[PDB]
C-alpha cells in the first residue's frame, strides 16, 4: 500500500491510494485502499486522506472519511482527528496502520500506530522530510 | 498557496534490528525523489489531482513498495491490485479493485473517474473498460519480484 | 427499548401511469409479508442481525425485487449481484460484489463476515470462498425473469 | 436494490442491503450497495442505514455513514440528518434515491427524493405500514 495527498496552489485537495494487497491474501479479498471513505478521501471543505494498515478495520471504521467528519462536524483540528482515529478508535477495533492527511489550510499530519511507516512530505518551495521509524 | 504534498509507502512492523542502513537508504532515496517530484509539480502550478496521481504512479513503479511493480502475491501466486483517486474540488472519484493486467492501477482509477460515469470498477470488467479507453494489457508477471515471492514462500511455511 | 424494522425494495421513477393496480397490489403484498416476518422475529426476541438478514433474504427470493431472483441484466445479459451486512453491536461487517453464482448475496456477505477474517470479497474469488465454506453454486440463469429481460430490451431500444 | 434495517429488543442495530445492480450495467461497475458506509452501515451508538439510488453519488457522499456522523458529531436528530443527506446533499451531487434508517432510540425514517420508494416499516407488537409513492 502506497499513497499521496496534496493541496495545490489553487487551494484544491486530492488523494490517491494504490496497493498489491497482502502476502498470501485470499483471492478476491478487498481492503480499504480502493474504497472511498475508507482508504482514500478528499474534500476541499476539510481534508485529503490516504491510509495504510489493517484494511478490515479501516473499512469498518471508515477511517478516511471519519477524519473529515470529525473535523467538519465535530470541529476537531486535523491533529485531534488524527489522534482520535489512528491512536484511539482504530486500535480499539484491533486495527494497526496509519495515514497521511492534508487539510484545507495546508496543515499536514502523518500518524501511525505501528513501528513505522515509509513516508515523506514537503511544502512547495521547501526542503522535504522523509521517514521510516517513529520520531 | 500553502501548497504541500505527503506520500506514504506503507505502515507496519518496520524495525531497525531487522533492517540494514543500506536497505534504509534505498527507501529514503526513493521516498525523497518521489516527494520532490511532487513538490516541484506543485510549485509549477500543477493540480493536486495530477500531483497525487503522479506520486502514486511512481510508488507503483518502484519495486520497493507494494503497489504495482513489487506487488505482493496472493495465496495463489497471482497479483490482485487495487487503487482509488479522489478530487476534492468536484468530489468525483475513481477506483479499481482486483485488476491483474493493468500496469498502473492509479491511472486506471483516474480513467474510471474521468472517462466513465462511474466511481468503482472491478476485475475483468474494469480491465475491458480500460482497454476500450486505450490502456494496454500487461502480463501479470511484470509485477513479480523475487523479494515478495520469497515472503510468500516464507508465509506459507 | 422499542424494537422496529424497516425495509425497502428500491427507490426511483416508479409512477402511477406505468403501473397497473394488480402490480402495485403484488408489491404491497410482498412488502407487507416481509416486514411482518421481521416484526414477528423481533417480537420473539431475535437479533437485529438475524432480522435484517432474513428480511433481505426474502427480498432476494422475491422476483419482484431487483436482488437475488429477479436481478436486472447487465449489458452483457448477465447478472452481477452485490450485498453487504453490518452488525452495529460489534461493528463487524461482510460484503460481496460482482457475484453471479450465489443464490443469496446477503447470505454470502454474512458468510464473509462470520467465516473469514475479511470484510469484502469480490467476483470469482468471493464465489470460490463461499463454495469452500459450503454455500451452493447455482447456474447463473436462475435469477433471470422475462420482465427484467424486457426492460433490458427496452433500454437498448432507446 | 433492496434493504433492511432493524433495532432489536436488546438494543442492537443492524443493516443489510442487496442488489442486482442496474439494467444495462457496464459489467464490473460497483455502486453503493456493498460498500460499508455508502449503501449499508450500522453502529449501536447512532443508526442503521440501507440505501437505494444512484450508486455513484451515494459512494461519493458516503451517504450511510454520513447519517451516522451527522447525528454522532453534528448533534442532528435522525430526521434532520435524513433531510440534509437525502434532500440537500445528494441532489447537489446529481444523485437520486433514498434510504431507510433506524436510530438507537427507535426512531425510524424512510426519506426519498424520487417519485417513489418501495418500502415498509413496523414496530414489534404493532401493525406494519407499506408504501410505494409519496
Ligand atoms: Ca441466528
Ligand atoms: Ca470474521
Ligand atoms: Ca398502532
Ligand atoms: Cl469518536
Ligand atoms: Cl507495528
Ligand atoms: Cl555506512
Ligand atoms: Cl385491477
Ligand atoms: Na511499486
Ligand atoms: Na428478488
Amino acid at each position: 500500500t502506497v499513497g499521496a495527498v496534496a493541496l495545490d496552489l489553487d487551494g484544491n485537495l486530492a488523494a490517491a491510494t494504490s496497493t498489491g494487497g497482502m502476502t498470501n491474501k485470499l483471492p478476491g479479498r478487498v481492503g480499504d485502499s480502493p474504497l472511498v471513505g475508507a482508504g482514500c478521501y478528499a474534500n476541499n471543505a476539510s481534508v485529503a486522506v490516504s491510509c495504510t494498515g489493517t484494511g478490515e478495520v479501516f473499512i469498518r471504521a471508515l477511517a478516511a472519511y471519519d477524519i473529515a467528519a470529525l473535523m467538519d462536524y465535530g470541529g476537531l483540528s486535523l491533529a485531534e482527528a488524527c489522534e482520535r482515529v489512528v491512536m484511539e478508535k482504530l486500535p480499539a477495533l484491533g486495527g494497526s496502520g496509519g495515514l497521511i492527511a492534508i487539510d484545507h489550510e495546508g496543515n499536514v499530519a502523518l500518524p501511525f500506530n505501528t513501528e513505522g511507516m515509509y513516508r515523506a512530505w514537503g511544502y512547495a518551495g521547501d526542503t522535504p522530510t522523509t521517514g521510516i521509524y517513529r520520531e | 498557496g500553502k501548497a504541500v504534498i505527503a506520500i506514504h509507502g506503507g505502515a507496519g512492523a518496520i524495525s531497525r534490528a531487522q533492517m540494514s542502513l543500506q536497505q534504509e537508504l534505498r527507501y529514503i532515496e526513493a521516498l525523497s525523489a518521489i516527494v520532490e517530484t511532487g513538490q516541484k509539480m506543485l510549485e509549477a502550478g500543477e493540480s493536486a489531482l495530477d500531483v497525487v496521481t503522479e506520486a502514486v504512479r511512481l510508488l507503483e513503479e518502484c519495486p520497493l513498495f507494494n503497489a504495482g511493480i513489487g506487488a505482493v502475491f496472493t495465496r495463489d501466486e497471482t497479483h490482485e491490485l487495487d487503487a482509488c483517486v479522489m478530487d476534492g474540488n468536484t468530489l468525483k472519484a475513481g477506483a479499481v479493485a482486483g485488476v491483474s493486467h493493468l500496469r498502473n492501477p492509479v491511472l486506471a482509477a483516474r480513467l474510471v473517474m474521468e472517462q466513465s460515469p462511474h466511481v468503482m470498477m472491478i476485475g475483468e470488467g474494469a480491465e475491458n473498460f480500460a482497454f476500450a479507453r486505450g490502456m494496454e494489457r500487461v502480463s501479470p508477471e511484470i509485477f513479480s519480484t523475487s523479494l515478495r515471492y520469497e515472503q510468500l514462500l516464507a508465509a506459507r511455511k
